[PDB]
């Protein structure tokens, strides 16, 4: 049990290296690489002015969080349109541009396939590219996506400091861009986080006889940088160091608790004490988390995800528990919390809300869970974690088309990890003798003995 | 004159009182070898001589009172030291630059606090004066200070202080001095160690005896008294330290400090045996200062001494230019990381005049070209050599 | 011998030759050559008369015990002087 | 060799080279004539008195503070510099001036000497 | 007295003022720009082999003290030139290339006229946006081109060393003082890389090749360059730094990754970041005065292993000038502050001297026909600081000493100086307002003084007869 408690630890390695898991060199193979957004080109104004009608009913949420006044938004949208017209330069026209083209590509990542298919044009698809589903969602919105890429990697470094750099970036994280682009990402991270620290986004501290708009910029100042440490925390392998979770020690506050709480988890002090308060606050914020009434498509949408951050660092505090400490019935306690998160999830299918379910951190999440769950089933016998752990597989094969590399790849080693059971089914253990070599292997790839080794071999 | 004096740079008066380092009284007390020769030196002198401070002050004054007039010479000396310009602008400068000339420290008589300033040594006292008056000469804050125990000042008095410090005022004061009192007992620890919580502007440290290192500090000897030691919260904040006074530091001793930790630097003085090979070290300290002592044992270095060839020696100096020679030349990397492994955390190494260390040197050239090893003529050594 | 003497602190070695020169000029006051100095009549009479030595006198049998070890004296009779000491500061402190 | 050197009212005093190179600022300034700001000439003239005494000397160091209190006031000297108070500092700033520093200690050492020979009725005054 | 030393210190906030004193906006402008590189285009092949021999003559230093080998670059350049040759791709190939490019564009800047005008061709200055201005324009293109590539090939890359070079390469030029905000920019990129890499592990091992030697070598040489600049580069604008991570070389009486100095190597860079700390102690942190005797002995003392360099080519010579300046200017500020806070005397005369002492040594560099060589941006910088102060005591106190200093100092800028047009323009234009103003205090919170609290008070929000006083306000 001792022995379970030290490979349990080791377990966190291996998700630590598990989750430390084309576009090209020169800028310039897309130098000359059609639009969408033309009169002719692909969209239709018209249609996009839909969209992003789309995109207010249902995701405030993001946009509504950063900015002061959204209106704004079909405003410069039109500005844009009748300048583009009169067209047939600056900086803030361009970063407008850019911000609209970024909050289309989110709401292309949040849209259902029927209906841009039923938007785009046709001989522009002949113009372009095929792929002919979802398959071609994907396709069009990948070459959205790097078009936009070429656009503002150029047009990043070139440019005084303005905030609006930072609201790119928080809006297209919301994707499948960072983990599939991770390096780029990062470095503009660096950059947003420069410009974040350039701009004294720290002075949200709200002071006396501001007026509404200040206190709108602070909010917006406040709910950015807060997002910002947020996303720094969760997308800090070493292969980035520098950061700004850091410097710390309204609900964007509550979901950089919850992120502090995961952070003081991992890396500081593991007492018992700390673990108490941390989950009864955490109960505490659970209260102040279902204070939220369902009145709207975004409500919904916020609440799911902040019940489902609760219920992930609740799985992961009770998880630290009963591997470091060993308490009872902790199995049991565990497995809730994953049936709550899946309540969630069925919830929002059966709701028809499945392109909701995208979100890359919703499969970061099912992803470690089915990792630890296949730990334990491997090397000890629950019925139950056999059967959530067969459901979340099961559910992540069938349903998810966007991130087939990783989901494959973790698939295909989740499948060699199914070997693994024979072998640890057919006492410091050979098993985990080769979870040694195995992480050996991993953090050397950063920078019977004779059967184990003939079947690591085969595999 | 005065005025004259005083309209005059700082460097000028600086090198001045450098030469008058502490002698403000007219009197002075011996050492302690001058103690049982019978000679008394001259001290014929008379009144003025108020009964307001030789009864007061006799706690750190009284102990000797065993001389031609001396007390009255004191007594008259104190008065007419508070009036000295010449001293004003002596502490002005002496603070100033650096106060290694005057330990000045709190102190408490007949229930009332004053401020005193005392030799270096053993602060025999001179003479001391209030916090209004020292901070209406000077610009009030919390400007650190020193303290340290004696059989005068050891537990109510210095709870006194303590509870001062809290009621009246706040802590201002860092460093702390171990000077007498060497049993570990009769109170001053007692005293202190529930003391240093509310005593968070410090990283100083002074020490005295063999016994009360041994039996305090040197971490081999572990037990569990907790109010007996430290609570190593203080441990990190001790990033210097001072210590005086024994006779065997390392002859077969338990030489280790790796609880000691967060230190950045040593200060060693008035010993009479040394060896460095016993010697084991936290990380973080490189500052080594070490004074007037017998005859160290530096480290081995024979083995290494013993890996050398007359191939490339020269003046005391060596390198190798043949790329050509991976041979010689990863030999001579090996040979100067060896070197540098052995003083491993350890980049500046002071001594005045110890008279003798034993020990066949050979060092590094990047450091004696500058003036990191700092010796004085201790020039009892021959076995020089340089990489 | 003199390295003994030089085993002390400083503070406390200038008390104690102050202590030598009063007790000796206490001596004087009497007609009466280092026993009978340091004696246990002596200076027991000295204490009679010096109660003020009585509220701090750790430090006086410490010194009288360093100087009947000072010069040439045997060790077990300053130890069993020692005990009669230990003896005496138990008598005075309480 | 020699070098000329302007006392600042304009006085032409001479001087042996390497001698005056015994000081350290002409050392450097070098490395034929010099100027000298505020400085007289009796000032200048006693200064090359004590430099020409002190030629062949040895000199402990500016860093070996227990060779320096190690105080031997030297009697040529201690008799050479019998004089005022103003002469005195002037010759004083001047050695600071040209980084001559012996001659700095000794009359540090000798104004330490008038003001620890001292009197209470200096501080009755006051 | 009190007011000078008041004075001193709004003199300190001006000059970092001072020192707080075109391009597109967009890459696409540059998407169609032809080359200088082609063999047609500007620089035939011999052209630029010419370059790299005068390089690597005179100004070995740089690169010299980044790679491991050198003729590795000349090889790698016949082979580039090959493989251009059959094409009529990799990482490897586009980043020698950037590292060739901007190794050339640094020699251009340190070129004579009268060589490269002689070397480059003809029609293509028909083909070609069009004395020195014609030698800096054509830099000024060559330098947008090189720009442009490096922008797009620096996101869009795997991270290796090679980048960092690049930067280091080019930031010995006009380019930080032309092109701030970039360059503050793509240095955090570059710290994010250095910090990436672990080359903080020069930490000399046992048992080491040669081989890996000389990669901790060239990564020590690295790290130092860059915590060089990037503590002499650290305006507000940028707060991000790395110039925390090592360590004062003042052994401090008042005090792990954190790297310490003394403990690891000899080699001169780690001299010139030595330097750069005592003028970081001086600036932000405690100052005190026994640390400024220490900090001039040391500094004495490093000028001594500063003149051990012996003359026996032209990059010696050029190294040892840079390194004397420094120490000078180093010596100066101190004196400046000693002299300002606390009136020691003579220390003002003691620190004419070193101003003369530089001086002498520019008249060496004039008349030795290396004007080349001082045209790096640190002297300017530092000809700019000085003649900044000097004319501020010029007009608040006279002493023709300092007059002439000032005449020499700023005939000679005005006289020698093009390159940095905006930036000693700029100078130029507020140093002849401060004469006027040395006007204004000739014909006690002053007017004059109250007017600089006016101007630090217009920088400060920047950055997000009184009658008759105002009107000249206005007039200026």
């Amino acid at each position: 049990n001792l022995y379970d408690k030290k490979l349990f630890n080791i377990w966190n390695q291996y998700e630590r290296l598990w989750i430390h898991d084309a576009f090209p060199l020169d800028v310039s193979e897309y130098n000359n690489t059609k639009d969408f957004y033309g009169y002719e080109c692909l969209f239709s104004k018209e249609s996009i002015f839909k969209i992003l009608d789309h995109s207010l009913e249902r995701l405030g949420w993001l946009y509504f969080g950063f900015f002061t006044d959204i209106s704004e938004l079909p405003y410069q949208m039109e500005r844009y349109w009748n300048e583009y017209e009169s067209m047939n330069k600056s900086a803030d026209q361009i970063l407008w541009d850019l911000v609209l083209r970024s909050v289309i590509v989110m709401t292309i990542y949040y849209m259902p396939a029927k209906s841009i298919l039923s938007l785009v044009d046709i001989d522009a698809i002949e113009k372009y590219p095929l792929d002919f589903e979802l398959k071609k969602k994907y396709e069009i919105f990948d070459y959205c996506l790097r078009h936009t890429l070429n656009k503002v990697l150029r047009t990043i470094f070139t440019l005084p400091p303005d905030v609006r750099t930072l609201q790119i970036f928080l809006i297209l994280s919301n994707t499948n861009f960072l983990q599939i682009y991770p390096s780029l990402g990062n470095n503009i991270l660096v950059h947003c986080i420069h410009l974040a620290k350039v701009l004294g986004i720290k002075d949200f501290k709200l002071k006396i006889n501001d007026s509404g708009s200040t206190r709108l910029q602070k909010l917006s100042m406040h709910n950015i940088w807060f997002r910002l440490s947020t996303v720094d925390y969760m997308r800090s392998s070493p292969n980035k160091i520098i950061a700004l979770h850091t410097d710390n020690s309204n609900l964007e506050v509550l979901r950089w608790k919850i992120t502090s709480l995961d952070r003081d988890l991992e890396v500081s002090e593991p007492s018992l004490k700390t673990l108490k308060a941390m989950k009864e606050l955490l109960g505490l914020l659970d209260r102040k988390t279902s204070v939220s009434n369902d009145a709207s498509f975004n409500t919904k949408f916020e609440s799911f995800f902040l019940k489902l951050q609760c219920n992930f660092v609740m799985w992961k505090i009770l998880r630290y528990e009963f591997m470091q400490y060993g308490v009872t019935n902790g199995l049991q306690k565990l497995c809730c919390p994953a049936r709550r998160i899946i309540a969630l999830v069925a919830n929002f299918l059966k709701e028809d809300y499945f392109e909701y379910t995208t979100h890359p951190f919703c499969v970061h999440i099912l992803c470690v869970i089915a990792g630890f769950f296949s730990f334990y089933c491997i090397f000890h016998e629950a019925d139950e974690v056999r059967d959530l752990r067969n459901d979340a597989v099961g559910l992540l094969k069938l349903l998810f088309d966007p991130l087939r590399p990783v989901i494959s790849c973790f698939f295909s080693n989740l499948s060699r990890l199914e070997e693994l059971r024979h072998i640890w089914k057919s006492l410091v253990h050979p098993v985990m003798y080769v979870l040694k070599t195995d992480i050996i292997k991993l953090k050397r790839n950063l920078e019977s003995s004779d059967f184990l080794e003939v079947v690591r071999e085969f595999n | 004159d005065t005025k004259l004096f005083l309209s005059l740079p700082i460097d000028i008066r600086y090198t001045v009182y450098f030469f008058l380092g502490d002698v403000v009284q007219n009197v002075r007390p011996p050492a302690k070898s001058d103690i049982f020769n019978d000679e008394l030196i001259a001290y014929p002198n008379i009144r003025e001589f108020n009964q307001s401070l030789v009864d007061k002050y006799s706690k750190h004054i009284g102990v000797y009172d065993y001389i031609p007039n001396f007390i009255p010479n004191w007594c008259r000396d104190f008065d007419l030291l508070r009036h000295d310009i010449i001293l004003t602008d002596r502490l002005r400068v002496c603070l100033q630059y650096e106060e290694q000339w005057f330990s000045v420290q709190w102190i408490v008589v007949s229930g009332e606090l004053e401020i005193g300033i005392f030799t270096t040594d053993e602060q025999f006292l001179q003479v001391s004066y209030t916090i209004n008056e020292y901070c209406h000469l000077l610009s009030i804050a919390q400007q650190d200070l020193r303290l340290g125990i004696n059989v005068s000042d050891i537990n109510d008095v210095n709870e006194l202080c303590k509870e001062i410090q809290h009621r009246w005022l706040f802590d201002t004061v860092s460093y702390i001095s171990f000077i007498n009192c060497w049993d570990l007992d009769h109170e001053n620890v007692v005293s202190i160690i529930p003391c240093m919580e509310s005593f968070n502007n410090l990283h100083m440290l002074r020490i005295e005896s063999k016994n009360m290192f041994n039996n305090l500090i040197n971490t081999q000897g572990v037990r569990e008294n907790p109010g007996k030691t430290i609570v190593y919260n203080v441990r990190q904040n001790i990033f210097e330290l001072e210590l005086y006074t024994l006779r065997d530091l390392g002859y077969k001793s338990v030489v280790d400090l790796q609880k000691w930790e967060q230190l950045q630097c040593l200060s060693l003085s008035g010993c009479e045996f040394i060896d460095l090979n016993n010697l084991i070290l936290p990380q973080h300290c490189k500052m080594l200062i070490l004074k007037e002592v017998k005859y160290i044992i530096w480290w081995d270095l024979s083995h290494l001494l013993k890996r050398i060839r007359p191939q490339w020696i020269i003046n005391g100096q060596v390198k190798k230019p043949t790329k050509k020679e991976e041979e010689e030349e990863s030999e001579w990397y090996n040979l100067y990381l060896e070197v540098v492994q052995t003083y491993q955390p350890l980049n500046f190494i002071e001594l005045h005049n110890a008279k003798r260390v034993k020990g066949n040197l050979i060092l590094p050239a990047r450091l004696v070209t500058e003036s990191r090893i700092k010796i004085s003529n201790g020039t009892k050594v021959d076995s020089v050599l340089l990489i | 011998l003199d390295s003994l003497l030089k085993e002390l602190p400083t503070r406390t070695a200038h008390l104690y030759r102050s202590i030598w020169h009063k007790y000796t000029e206490w001596l004087k006051t009497m007609p009466d050559d280092l026993k009978l100095f340091l004696s246990q009549k002596y200076i027991v009479k000295y204490i009679a008369s010096h109660d003020d030595i009585a509220k701090d006198p750790l430090p006086t049998c410490d010194a009288m015990i360093w100087f009947s070890r000072a010069l040439d004296i045997e060790n077990n009779d300053v130890l069993v002087l020692q005990q009669r000491l230990y003896g005496l500061v138990k008598l005075l402190e309480f | 060799q020699n070098v000329v050197l302007v006392s600042v009212e304009g006085e032409r005093f001479v001087v042996d080279r390497k001698i005056a190179e015994r000081s350290l600022l002409l050392k450097n300034y070098l490395q034929i004539v010099m100027p000298v700001p505020n400085v007289r000439s009796s000032v200048l003239q006693k200064v090359i008195e004590w430099a020409v005494h002190h030629k062949d000397s040895n000199f402990p160091d500016e860093d070996d503070d227990d060779s320096r209190k190690a105080a031997p006031v030297d009697p040529w000297d201690r008799e050479f510099l019998k004089v005022d108070q103003e002469m005195l500092y002037e010759i004083i700033l001047a050695a600071n001036y040209l980084n001559i520093k012996p001659l700095l200690d000794a009359g540090c050492k000798v104004v330490a000497e008038m003001i620890r020979g001292r009197t209470p009725e200096e501080i009755r005054r006051t």
